[PDB]
DNA sequence: TCCTCCTCCTCCTCCTCCTCCTCCTCC
DNA sequence: GGAGGAGGAGGAGGAGGAGGAGGAGGA
């Protein structure tokens, strides 16, 4: 796991500074190591002398140098892939939703974005034997569409204590774009204590369409969104959780591309495009991925969560 | 803030 | 190859100073020769008297004067051009990715930037007979999208020991813009020992969009990026490797120009603009080059790396 | 730093 | 031509002093005549007594007094104007690139700055009948973008021995700003022996963006650039060559002004602003000139060098 | 320094 | 089987050398 | 033949850099 920031005091850092760091969001040694010198300067009780000391000491505790692809292929083969509750869909993702990375699921309305997030919020607690993550879930919701009764329906499918599953889902309703980012700083604190295995922001860009209106606020909208997506990438490296954000769509009138622009297209590693099939069937499609080939699968929304096409 | 139950650590979901 | 800095002691330089130089990034006689007098002064245990001695002695070991275009056309005709794994694409580049220079590959998401870097990281190890570089690869990755399983898929195509190919790729994950530059100083050390033939920074400008936010930090962003691109140009001259950086894009709302501004447009010698074709086909295009004509080619991403349009 | 395998010198990739 | 400095010994100067002058950059009587008394004092083995003698004797050998505009209009009408390889472009410059003066070509990337310098480096060897300079070329390159294969392509157009043309281009790669200036002292030596007709520094200000970082080094950056541009102006008067420097651009964020500031705007006599036209066409524009009117022309980059819009 | 060919004097480029 | 319009955003530091000057009294 | 005394008085500015960021179906 990640080393807590308290281990910096044992290396020659004033316990007052650690408190000044922990008031800035940093809670692990990694979070301070990965941080630039610029960020630590922006802290009040920190100067360029301290920041150079903090960065130097923290760098000794976490590897930040070169290795070999062999040593990386080894460490990567032991990465957790959470099942989506669909044999047909996991065969598309070659295992399931991959941890330590940002995954994006966009599509028109009803295409099952929120439904996949509810299934993931349950199956991330199964033992790895059964294809899960053996951890809690963190469901940031910017729409008011978090339904606990949909988590119970999936727990019944996998035979889990519905009362116990709802204890492992830390729910938080974001009301604007500033609050949505504030919830991530509090999120970095919780993941140090417990063991969360899945972070869900649904929808990640819902509140950016309205808080930032026209083109006159376009530049500020993407720069604020870029910091959010960057702060998610930091959580994926600090704790090795799985970040699964959902995205809305927009028509092109010159036939539905996702919003967020190039800021969210480059940041996310895996993009899933969900269409409407027939009846209760849907069609997921590897829109972008570093490793997976471009292909389509057909899942469906059933009364017990996301599952294979029951037909 | 944090809920008095959200601060609680993970629990392996018992079977049923 | 490049002469190691230890050859300065045999010319009247205190072995203590060489240690004070090697603690500043310089590891070859070239790195000290190409360096300005200003940089050596900025070192602590070095004064204007020593620096004038160091520059004078080092200049005797490496040619830094005029020649003729005839002597340069001869020396250039023996330059290595790494194949891209696509006959149609190499015919566009008139040989392949040229060493001793900075090449840039920009485009929207999914356009195969990371995929080309994975193919290059493999084909740079083929013997020159087969169109490679007969050297190791160095893959600095600022996004977390380095997949070793994509290197094995390309090794199977060219019939190479997949276990041996992954031993020749020195991978390093940069977490911010300061760390991204720090990795280049450590990079100059490794290239003295082994024989690297390809340096890859993907993405070179990913972390500059978020570490430096608005326009208020624009000036500092480009000056920090200019030093990075300059430090790459130094590696291309020290060791004659091939620098292949990738770049993100941005929309112009006044229809996708690359980011980085004029700082990265002037610095890079070859720019490749990658579009999305149809299905799995992509369209590369000589955006800028000193010698190559403006033209387009059509490659594709296949299950065995980048290859010709398998259609 | 440097990996114990990154410091190793180049190896001509054997065929397969 | 210019008188060599050896003619000072025949006028009562110690042949030891001439050796002490030639070790300071001066190789012609002009270079010593145009020099201030301050520069000769800064030489070690030279005192105020000698310097007054050196300046007095040298002034007798070269005219440094008043004349008439009639005698100057006569001497100017016999000045050489090198063709740019484009009838449409030469009609803009009213003859071509004018010798005995500093010409600047700035613009965004790909706008054909390096391409014009390659065409000029060839057409400066044509006989004056065909519009050239009947001399060698000197191509100082601070970017690594000197391609001899682009000189051969232009020699084929004008029907010249491609092997002979590459013998008349003295190429030198500058690696920093100190080295860039050092190459000019060695340049003054070569021009005394042979007959160079064109000096090219491309890019003249590329290395000044990175060697001198922020505003804290701004003053030192321009004073170092002012000496360089002044040392070029001296070569244009000593030998009557044609100095053609290229310049990068920078955006103004308050839409692309050239870098270098007022130091390079006043120093250069002719400034050419190169835009991107359509396809392979470009648009040059008299940005500043003492005589030429403000106007635009349209040239293009062809497989045989810079030429008229082949459309 | 100077190349053994850069020190050579100018040559009128012969036709071809 | 066709069709079109929209806008705003700030921050950045470092830089050294310089010379000449004169009159005065008593025991 | 004898016997040293007394400081004054400031000048004089240079030198620009560096772009970002798409949205929105109609009938
Ligand atoms: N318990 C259930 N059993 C079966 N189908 C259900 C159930 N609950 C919801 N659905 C179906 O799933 C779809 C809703 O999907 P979901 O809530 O994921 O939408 P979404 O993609 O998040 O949409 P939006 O952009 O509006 O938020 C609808 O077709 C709905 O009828
Ligand atoms: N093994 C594979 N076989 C076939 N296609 C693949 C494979 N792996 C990835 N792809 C495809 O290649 C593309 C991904 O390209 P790549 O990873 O180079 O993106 P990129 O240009 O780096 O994007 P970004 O800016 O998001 O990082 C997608 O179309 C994906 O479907
Ligand atoms: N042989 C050729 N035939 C046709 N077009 C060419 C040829 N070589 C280069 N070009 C084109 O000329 C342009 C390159 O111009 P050039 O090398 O002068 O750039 P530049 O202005 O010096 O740029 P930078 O600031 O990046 O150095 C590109 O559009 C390139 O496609
Ligand atoms: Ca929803
Ligand atoms: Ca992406
Ligand atoms: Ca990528
Ligand atoms: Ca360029
Ligand atoms: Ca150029
Ligand atoms: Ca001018």
């Amino acid at each position: 796991g990640p080393q807590p920031i308290s281990r910096l005091e044992q290396c020659g850092i004033n316990a007052n500074d650690v408190k000044k760091l922990e008031e800035a969001g940093f809670h692990t040694v990694e979070a301070v190591a990965y941080a630039p010198k610029k960020e630590l300067i922006n802290i009040k009780g920190i100067s360029e002398a301290k920041a150079d000391k903090i960065l130097a000491e923290a760098a000794k505790l976490v590897p930040m140098g070169f290795t070999t692809a062999t040593e990386f292929h080894q460490r990567r083969s032991e990465i957790i892939q959470i099942t989506t509750g669909s044999k047909e869909l996991d065969k598309l993702l070659q295992g399931g939703i991959e941890t330590g990375s940002i995954t994006e699921m966009f599509g028109e309305f009803r295409t099952g974005k929120t439904q996949i997030c509810h299934t993931l919020a349950v199956t991330c607690q199964l033992p790895i034997d059964r294809g899960g993550g053996e951890g809690k879930a963190m469901y940031i919701d910017t729409e008011g569409t978090f339904r606990p009764e949909r988590l119970l329906a999936v727990a019944e499918r996998y035979g889990l204590s519905g009362s116990d599953v709802l204890d492992n889902v830390a729910y938080a309703r974001a009301f604007n774009t500033d609050h949505q980012t504030q919830l991530l700083y509090q999120a970095s604190a919780m993941m140090v204590e417990s063991r969360y295995a899945l972070l869900i922001v649904d929808s990640a860009t819902a509140l950016y369409r309205t808080d930032y209106s026209g083109r006159g606020e376009l530049s500020a909208r993407q720069m604020h969104l870029a910091r959010f997506l960057r702060m998610l990438l930091r959580l994926a490296d600090e704790f090795g959780v799985a970040v699964v954000i959902t995205n809305q769509v927009v028509a092109q009138v010159d036939p539905k591309k996702p919003i967020g622009g190039n800021i969210i297209a480059h940041a996310s590693t895996t993009r899933l495009y969900l269409r409407k099939g027939r009846g209760e069937t849907r069609i997921c499609k590897i829109y972008d991925s570093p490793c997976l080939p471009e292909a389509e699968a057909m899942f469906a929304i059933n009364a017990d969560g996301v599952g294979d096409a029951k037909d | 803030f944090v809920s008095p139950a959200a601060q609680k650590a993970f629990q392996p979901p018992r079977s049923c």
